[PDB]
């Protein structure tokens, strides 16, 4: 099991900027059995670059590999917004087969502000006993973003579930989902929830908050 | 057209078996190598052994020998890993890939989502996400998918969506039930107007849903 360590780890680039990424071997591997794959979020790798050069069916040509012994690279002439991505390297000199840890190559694009929305509890909902408030953070950058939750002014941790998307295929933003989840008891206790968002786009939160008194 | 097509995600309990397959068209099944492979969220992938279905021979990493058995039956074109004695750490994606070239992996399954736990199997609530009554040319929309196991769940609207207007977040387990959101934003005008439809389905319990988001009375 030849480790393969590729870097950088993680990398941002904007479009048309050229791009080179490497996997280093710790032992000697043929070129003829070295390469690269593809993979985004959700998907199975693709074959990208196989015998260390040679391009799969359907790889854009701005991609090229080189390498010999224990040093590889996939480079790619012109970043482009469809190739942000996780590109593994393979070695099958020896069994068993490696694969690398992965450089996932991120797009930099110009920042963009959250688009904030928050949901009260559906009815369906407050029948099960629970209630939850969601706020979507919609179609921002950079990624770094804090989110805040207030009941009647004041701040609640606990029962606070987040998750990112990855960059979108066509804008490259990310997006955030912040659900705050209590019984129906504690929720039906407090009259307003708001979801506040600081990020680098602006110096004041971006925020919008629900009342039960108005629904 | 070649293809490989997985079977679907499974839940099994610690100490139990695992047996998925792999069913290969398109192209002559006992010419080809199949390799198996596991990728845990979040790592590369992990090489667990290859099918020779020509000569029934199977090769494996050192580490899995014991744990792993590939089989295939040549009368169906499908290859077959056992996975035995597991554990939370057998908890990943498991594919299937076929042995092209100087040993490159040229067409892949679509991967089965393996979950190793003591929880139970339990399908989806989806409640709608409608405003709160308090309009821009655009509106946000979405569905809360809360209370299932294992992984996954699909999520596909009927929408006027506009351009990067559909996001689908990744589930975060809590307390052995994932929660899981989408977001759709469409234009004012069709919107209570125009019927949207969230649409859910989770494939380990065998259930759908298909929930429309109709504006807060
Ligand atoms: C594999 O290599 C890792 C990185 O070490 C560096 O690169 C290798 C190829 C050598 O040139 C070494 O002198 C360099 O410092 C190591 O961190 C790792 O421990 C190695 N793994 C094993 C199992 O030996
Ligand atoms: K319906």
């Amino acid at each position: 099991d030849i480790v393969l360590t590729q870097t950088p780890a993680i990398m941002s680039a904007s479009l048309g900027e050229r791009v080179t990424m490497t996997c280093t071997a710790n032992s000697s591997v043929s070129s003829n059995y070295f390469h690269w794959y593809q993979q985004k979020p959700g998907s199975s790798p693709k074959l990208w670059i196989y015998s260390t050069s040679n391009l799969a069916s359907g790889v854009p040509t701005r991609f090229s590999g080189s390498g010999s012994g224990t040093s590889y690279s996939l480079t790619l002439s012109s970043m482009e917004a469809e190739d942000a991505a996780t590109y593994y390297c393979h070695q099958y000199h020896r069994s068993p087969p490696t694969f690398g840890s992965g450089t996932k190559l991120k797009m930099k694009r110009a920042d963009a502000a959250p688009t904030v929305s928050i949901f009260p509890p559906s009815s369906e909902q407050l029948t099960s006993g629970g209630a939850s408030v969601v706020c979507f953070l919609n179609n921002f950058y950079p990624k770094d973003i804090n989110v805040k939750w207030k009941i009647d002014g004041s701040e609640r941790q606990n029962g606070v579930l987040n998750s990112w998307t990855d960059q979108d295929s066509k804008d490259s933003t990310y997006s955030m989902s912040s659900t705050l989840t209590l019984t129906k008891d504690e929720y039906e206790r407090h009259n307003s929830y708001t979801c506040e968002a600081t990020h680098k786009t602006s110096t004041s939160p971006i925020v919008k908050s629900f009342n039960r008194n108005e629904c | 057209e070649v293809k490989l097509e997985e079977s679907g995600p499974e839940l099994v309990k610690p100490g139990a078996s695992m047996k998925m397959s792999c069913k290969a068209s398109g192209y002559t099944f006992t010419s080809y190598i199949i390799h198996w492979l596991k990728q845990k969220p979040g790592q590369g992938l992990e090489w667990i052994g290859y099918i020779n279905p020509y000569n029934d021979g199977s090769k494996y990493n050192e580490k899995f020998k014991g744990k792993a058995t590939l089989t295939s039956d040549k009368s169906s074109s499908t290859a077959y890993m056992e996975l035995s004695s597991l554990a939370s750490e057998d908890s990943a994606v498991y594919y299937c890939t076929r042995n092209y070239g100087s040993d490159s992996l040229d067409y892949w399954g679509q991967g089965t989502t393996l979950t190793v736990s003591s929880a139970k199997t339990t399908p989806p609530s989806v409640y709608p996400l409608a405003p709160g009554s308090a309009t821009n040319s655009m509106v946000t929309l979405g569905c809360l998918v809360k209370g299932y196991f294992p992984e996954p769940v699909t999520v596909t609207w009927n929408s006027g969506s506009l351009s990067s207007g559909v996001h689908t977040f990744p589930a975060v387990l809590q307390s052995d039930l994932y929660t899981l959101s989408s977001s759709v934003t469409v234009p004012s005008s069709t919107w209570p107007s125009e019927t949207v439809t969230c649409n859910v389905a989770h494939p380990a319990s065998s259930t759908k849903v298909d929930k429309k988001i109709v504006p807060r009375d």
